[PDB]
């Protein structure tokens, strides 16, 4: 006998629920955070 | 801040929570309270 699962998943008929790097200050690097992406000289304000 | 008795004023609000639930609500009624200064306890 097997432990077989069939795995049946609701897929986009609802807001989704089923779903990181060192911080380098102060050179020209690209970024991404959770949401937002972009390319900067990331510092400390 | 009392100056006179009644709200009045400038005033800012933010979130709290969020729910990604996806679903509609057409009505509301709120849960009220009651407490005396309701057959037996007045509000
Ligand atoms: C949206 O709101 C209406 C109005 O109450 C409701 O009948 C309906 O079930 C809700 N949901 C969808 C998916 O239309």
């Amino acid at each position: 006998p097997y432990r077989v699962v069939v795995l049946s998943f609701e897929l986009l008929h609802a807001p989704a629920t089923v779903c990181s790097t060192n911080l380098v200050k102060n050179k020209c690097v690209n970024f991404n955070f959770n949401g937002l992406t972009g390319t900067g000289v990331l510092t400390e304000s | 801040n009392l100056v006179r008795d009644l709200p009045q004023g400038f005033s800012a609000l933010e979130p709290l929570v969020d729910l990604p639930i996806g679903i509609n609500i057409t009505r509301f009624q709120t849960l009220l309270a009651l407490h005396r200064s309701s057959s037996g306890w007045t509000a």
